[PDB]
This record gives C-alpha cells, structure tokens and sequence, in this order.
C-alpha cells in the first residue's frame, strides 16, 4: 500500500501540456476520401483541474505538429501524406 | 545583466521574496524566469511571467506555493517563496525566458535551516623560512554559506585558491583561502584577504605577513 | 512534462579529443533544445540554442545537431578551460526540463604537488582552538593521500580535506588539509608533520615545524 | 519544418497505459454531498490505435492507486482504477 | 511510457566502501521495481525485486529502499566481485522501461603487467600474413602504453589493442596488441620489440624476439 | 533454466525466428519476455506473452513488426522480427516474465549486416616461475567466437579479449592463459574454439615450437 500526499497529486493534477490522444476523424470531420493509420495521434495539449470551478484550463502558446499518415482508400489507392495538428505549448488557468 | 537580492536563511515552513533587478527599459519587452539549483544537484527551472503581465507559470512541484510578480517601472522581478524546506536550499537564478536563456544573474543563495546565523573569525596562514611561497587566510566557524575571498581587493587573481566550505561536526563551516607569490616580494609587497560573510554583516581585510 | 535524459553523467578526455553529449526527449521535440555551460561557482552561460545555433562569442568547435527526441553536443577541439558541466535544456513545452547534467573532466600529464605547512595563528590560539593546514598546490590526477603525525604519532580522524575544482589553464587540482585540536592538546606536543603520498612524487614529501622554533 | 516519420508515429499512437486526467466527479456520482480538490486526477489507463476499427484498446490487468484528496473541508484517501497493461481485442 | 532515471552513468569505489545507486520514476510505482546485476558478457542476475525484497543467494550487503518515484540500491561493503553494471526496471505499467545503466569500477593498489610477446605461428606464416602479438597481464590501472618496434623502426598506425574488463577476484585489466605486417614485410626485418609504460613500472619494460 | 536459438547473420529488411527452449512444465503456467541488448549500450523489454496466450505485448519501437508465439507442448518461446535494421544488432535474451524477470537465458547474438559469414583460423602462441600462451581466433565473421581452455578443466589464469573489428571488416581475437614454466612439456594445453555461425569447432594445441 502506497499513499500519493495531497500537495503531489494537486501539482501534477494542475492545468499542464500533457501527451493527449485525439481522433484524426473527430479533429477534421470534413473528410469523405481516408480512413486513418494511425486512426489518432498522440498531441501536446492543455489538461487538468484549476483550483476553483470559477476558471477553465485554456492555451496561452499554440502551433502545429506535421506527421506522416497513412491515408487509406477503403477498396482503391494508398499512400502516405503529412497532415498538420494543433498542439498546446504552453497553458493557464483562466477566468470563463 | 540581472542582480538577485532577498537570499539567505530561512526557517523550515517560513517564507522569503526573492528580488531580481535588471538594469535596462528592455525587462519590459521580455518574458522572465527563475531558475534554481541546489549544492551539488543541478538545474531547474522554477517558473516565469510574460511580456505585459498577462500570464505566470510554474514547474510542478512549486505550483501550490511560489508566487512571481514583476514591476515593468523599477525593471524588478519577484519569487515569493512560501512552505519551504530543505529541498529548497539551493540558489536561486534571475533569467530571461525566450525558451533559452541567453542572460542570467550571478544567483543567491536561500538555504533552509534551524540554526543559527554566525560570522567567521578570520586567522592569517603567515608564509614561513623557505623561489615560490604560499600564505593565505583561515575563515573559521561560520553559516550559513556563502562566504567571499578576494585579494588585494581584486588586483591579485593568479595564484589564488579559495577551497569549498567543509561542514564540522559543530555544524559551522571552515574555509581557507591561499595565494602562492613570490618570495622575495615579501615583507616588499603587502597583501590583505578581503574576507564578506554578508549573512552575519562580518567584513574583515586582514594584512597576512611573515611573523617575528 | 518532457523528460530529458543526458549521457554521460559525466567523462574524462584529454587536450584535442572530440567529446560527443547526448540528450533524449520523451516527445518529438523539433530543436526546441539548448546546451548551457556552467563553470563551477557562476550562473550556467548559453552556448547552443535551437538545436544547432551558436551564441555569440561561443568558439566555433561547440557545435549542436539532432531532431526529434535525440540531439548531440560536440565539443570538436577540447581545451583546459572547456572544465565544465554541461546540460540540455528542452523549451517546446511547459514546464521547461534540462538533462541531469555532464561533468566534463581534462586529462593531462601527472604534474607532483607544491606542500606547504602552516602553524595555527597566535590570533587563534588564544581563542582557545588550534587549526593546522597543510597545502597541495596544483597538482594531476585528483588522487592524493595526506598523513598527520605529532609527534610521530598517526593522527586518526580529526582533520577535514577540500579540493578545488579543476584550474581552467593548467587542468591541475589544489587540496587543503585541516587538522583541528584543543590549544591544550596543541600545547602538549613539538613536532607536526604533513605526509603527501602522490604519483608525481618518487617517495612521499613531509613538511613540518616544531612549535616553539 | 520537421516531420515525424509514419513508423514513429503508428508506434507511439498504439495502445498502451497512459496518464489520462479523470474528473474525480464522474469517477464517483455517488459522493453528490462533497467538492474535490484537485478536481480531477491523473491515472495510469488504456488509450490509443488499434490498426483497424474491428478491435478496441482495453484493458488485460487492472489495480487500484490511493491518493490523498481535499474533500470539501478535510484530506482523506480515495482509490481508483488504473489500467497497469492493455490490448487489441476484437469487439 | 515510464521513463526511469538511473544515476549515476558510472562510479568507482575501493573494497569495503558503502554505495549508492539512485533510480526515478516518471509516475508512482509502489515498488514495482527491480535491481540487475549483469557481469561483463553474461544475462542479467535479478538482486532485489518488489523495491527491497532479496533474490535468495543474493548476500545481505545488496539491499533496496524508497517509494512513489525515487529507489535507491545500496552495496554495503563492495567486493572485487560486484565489479558489473547495475539497472533498475519499472513493472507497474506496460511497456516495462529500464534505467540506462551503472558501470560500477573497483579502485585498487597499482600492479605492474608482467609483459609476454609472441612471434607468429608457422602455420600462419604459411597462409600468408604475420601477426605479432603484446601480452599485458593482470595490471591496474587501465592507462598503459604499448609501443612497437620492428629493427628499431618505430610502428604508429598498424596495430589493434583490446583491454580485458576488470577482473572479479584481483580488480586487474589485462591487454593484448596486434601487430598486423604481411608475411614479406615480416621476413625483411629481425628483432620484434614491445616497449610498456605504466604507472607501476619504475622504467619501461620491453620483450624481444629475433626472426 | 532456459536456452536461446536462431540467432546470427540476417541481411538489412531481413526476418528471423527466435526459438528459446525452457526445460520444464513451468513454462506452461508463466508469463514469458524477450529482452535485448546493443552491444555496449544497455537492456530493453522486447515484449511479452501472456500465460494461456490470451495476450501478446510489445515494447513501442517493435509494435509494428516483431510477434511473439509460444508453443505450451514444446516449451518453447518464439520472436518473429521483420523489417531489420543495424538498431536491432543485439543480444536477444528470453527470460520468465512476472514483472521483473528471476530466470534468463544466456542469451543469442542476432547481428543485422550485408558481409558473409566467415569462419575463423586458430593460430597458436606459443611460450618460449609463470610463462604465458595463447590462441589467435583470426578473420572471423560475425561475432561471437567462444573460447574454453582444456575443455574447461582450466579457468582460472585465463583472459578471452575482446574481438577487434580489422580494417577488413573481419574479427580477430586472443585468448591467453597463464601457468606454470615447470608444467610446460608435462602438462598439455589445448583451447577449445567455437564459431557457430560457420560451423567452425577446433581443438588447437599450443607446445612450444623447438
């Protein structure tokens, strides 16, 4: 039995860029063409709790991440692309 | 450059500011961080503060307890430091954030301790009988650290070794520094240890000569 | 939180070798990275920024390369005064996290110390303690051995050793050896004697002085 | 510009146990009289690709972890599942 | 995936020293960490396993400790035969994630190489080149210089040295060079010399041969 | 106890099987891991396979192209590797998984190059208090070459260096023991040399000369 203490579970808990799994589909809906290898990515992005309900984890610095994917015609071609994602650099506790 | 005040000792659960200085209208224009190291451990970045004001951030295990504030008129930025304990010896280092530190302090020292604050007796090594001769200065039963050797007030560099602080089992540091000169320049030439303890406000510069 | 793994911890290399640092990101970090130079007792100074970007002033044999996760600092011509430690430090994304750091020591040719002795101070003696010294000066390799002896008498466990970081001219170590006892003890005994075993020397070198003389 | 390569990213995207921040609340709605700080917690659990949409990323061997947390106002220990190894099982 | 922090890279210690070795992990473990022994050429041994239990066979001077992140292995009183290289390993979560490694080196009283030197065989002469061989034997520490010599005529370039690692019982390296010429070049010349420098040598020790 | 095979030679994008045999029912009820080793660098979980074999797992860098199989009849632990690069030159140990791993193998060498495989000539060093011989294991690849001495009556005194890679792209090796100067002539020295790869075993005794 092991006991994490309050103070290192509220500090690693906090508003941060943390390593966030997200749906290629769900991130470009407009897509009627490619099924996706990997299905999702692995992307830097805000995460976690703030203190008081009052504020909302947000991004202060963003960018773009470029990774080759596997773009997938169901019956037809197939070939790998680079496709862009927005990333999280930097995050905050803001006021809604 | 960057000048950090607000260092020195500081009982466990206590609190302490740290004040950096930057001496130009440029401090404005740039994000600021702190980045600390305790003796012998190495970097770690504690936190920043953007451009105008609009955001602060910090390494995870400060995030419940530091707090950094920054006045764009005097050109100062601030660490209010809160629940310290010995994990937080270290001395703590001014830097400009652009991702990459290009421009840092000099750094102090906040060390965390009970004990309590005492300044050095300082005692001359007087070169003896016997080309190349060595003297030097004893700074003896002081904390906390830091202490500075200097001599001849900064003319005299080459030559020089002021040793790492041992800890004694009284629990007050030892130090010594030495210079090797030349022997005939003795008794000639005069050379003076200027010793600071700014901890204890001891300041002593004292001449070492050859003993009759 | 971006976790940077440095290698060596720390090595040892001699005048002219090409010296290689390694740094591992946990995520793709796209030359987001620094290498710092910190010289022992001063603030760490830039040296590489964006991966491969050298700071002004900075020779030319310092150079950065690497992508992704795994970047390279190679120090092409090392000299005396490149003794230091040297971290990466990653700045893609918060919180900002450097290597553990790498000593980076000199070799050089063995190089015998200069001993020197020194009786307490008078100033001392009457605050009622007596604290003698014993001075190796500028020495190679870090590896000596001091001896106390009072009398002839082996000294056991009441002296405390310092040695100086590595000189950034002449690579050479400097130690001091402190034997501290009560001005009574001092008072009791003549002759106090320092023994320095070391490579550079053919047989140990003594220095001493008789209390009174 | 830098490009991570197809293989890298496959690789890295493939189901495995992650630290995942799961909101403390729709953990447990059966504890609707307290507040939690932190909010939320981050837990070790399951996420990823599987190579075709024919398999979900699940769980083979699961546990509890013990935190201190702020229940609003004393600190008391709660548990909560973590997900120490995972799959690509067929639906 | 886990990242563990093994510290340091490598150490040096003499017989009897008390040491420490120093693993974090990137999230909260609860002591599902292990400590290897691996000797230079052979699989990992297992020493501690669950943070501080004891393999059986395993002596009572290896001993494990720490929790959440941070786990310490302690060698009480090190032996000439724990010379090896220690790693922690994390099991919590998958994939399990070793450190990168402790090379751990024995310090020791200097000790001269007794020197042998070795002409080729006939056999090899027949196949058609030369390979001279310089024998350094059970010395400490590492740093020796080997020189070639072939009729006076200093060689730079044309030989391969290869170091023994460091002994389990008596802390000594050992070293062979490998002076490669064809079997021409071999029969032009007479006396075949290593010259040896070292620490523990008061002057230079040199073997001969004449063809 | 647990013994590795299939390791050696595979050329760039290359397969290879490993088979490890296991000499007990054990097997039957563990969990298994491959872990691997880059020669000088240090240890890397492969992956794993689970006790009925519901499960595989795999380290990230072999997700795509490594399978782990286990045959519970034999006793046998396989890898299957596709797709090889110079980065997968490595010891490959299979070991009994329970987290952390009590029983490994000694382990097999997989080396990823485009040379051939090439056997090796044993040249003796001959002697001419305590006076020393040897073997030379000369123009061998790939690694590794053992090497006993007396067929491992003789231990002690012994040092098998390190192979040095030669500017032919070939390996080259000595094995030297130390004994007495009476027991030479007496007592007969013969060092046992193994090269796998080519099927090269030889017995060389080392006398010495006239």
């Amino acid at each position: 039995h092991e006991v994490v203490k309050f103070m290192d579970v509220y500090q690693r808990s906090y508003c941060h860029p943390i390593e966030t799994l997200v749906d290629i589909f769900q991130e470009y809906p407009d897509e009627i063409e490619y099924i996706f290898k990997p299905s999702c990515v692995p992307l830097m992005r805000c995460g976690g709790c703030c203190n008081d309900e009052g504020l909302e984890c947000v991004p202060t610095e963003e960018s773009n991440i470029t990774m080759q994917i596997m773009r997938i015609k169901p019956h037809q071609g197939q070939h790998i692309g680079e496709m862009s994602f927005l990333q999280h650099n930097k995050c905050e506790c803001r006021p809604k | 450059q960057l000048v950090e005040s607000g260092g020195g000792l500081v009982k466990p659960g206590g609190s302490l500011r740290l004040s950096c200085a930057a001496d130009g209208w440029w401090f404005g224009y740039t994000d600021m961080s702190w980045v600390r190291q305790a003796p012998g451990k190495g970097l770690e970045w504690v936190g920043s503060i953007s451009y105008k004001g609009g955001s602060t951030y910090y390494n995870t295990k400060f995030i419940g307890r530091f707090t950094i504030s920054r006045d764009d008129d005097t050109n100062t930025l601030y660490l209010q430091m809160n629940s310290l304990r010995a994990e937080d010896t270290a001395v703590y280092y001014c830097a400009r954030d652009d991702g990459y530190f290009d421009t840092w302090g000099q750094g102090t020292l906040v060390t965390v301790s009970s004990a309590s604050t005492k300044g050095p007796s300082v005692f001359p090594l007087a070169p003896s009988s016997k080309g190349t001769a060595a003297l030097g200065c004893l700074v003896k039963d002081y904390f906390p650290e830091p202490v500075t050797v200097s001599w001849n007030s900064g003319a005299l560099t080459s030559g020089v070794h002021t040793f790492p602080a041992v800890l004694q089992s009284s629990g007050l540091y030892s130090l010594s520094s030495v210079v090797t000169v030349p022997s005939s320049s003795l008794g000639t030439k005069t050379y003076i240890c200027n010793v600071n303890h700014k901890p204890s406000n001891t300041k002593v510069d004292k001449k070492v000569e050859p003993k009759s | 939180a971006i976790q940077m793994t440095q290698s060596p911890s720390s090595l040892s290399a001699s005048v002219g070798d090409r010296v290689t640092i390694t740094c591992h990101g946990s995520y793709w970090l796209s030359n987001y990275l620094a290498w710092y130079q910190q010289k022992p007792g001063k603030a760490p100074k830039l040296l590489i920024y964006d991966g491969k970007e050298r700071e002004h002033g900075v020779p030319s044999r310092f150079s950065g390369s690497g992508s992704h996760e795994d970047y390279t600092l190679t120090i092409s011509s090392l000299q005396p005064e490149d003794f230091a430690t040297y971290y990466c430090q990653q700045y893609r994304y918060h919180p900002y996290t450097f290597g553990q750091g790498t000593k980076l020591e000199i070799k050089r040719t063995v190089a015998a110390p200069s001993v020197f002795i020194f009786p307490p101070s008078d100033e001392q003696l009457k605050s009622g303690t007596a604290s003698v010294v014993c001075l190796l000066n500028n020495f190679y390799p870090r590896e000596a051995k001091v001896q106390w002896k009072v009398d002839n008498a082996l000294q056991s466990g009441n002296s405390q050793e310092s040695v100086t970081e590595q000189d950034s001219k002449d690579s050479t170590y400097s130690l001091s050896s402190t034997l501290t006892l009560s001005k009574a003890d001092y008072e009791k005994h003549k002759v106090y004697a320092c023994e320095v075993t070391h490579q550079g020397l053919s047989s140990p070198v003594t220095k001493s002085f008789n209390r009174g003389e």
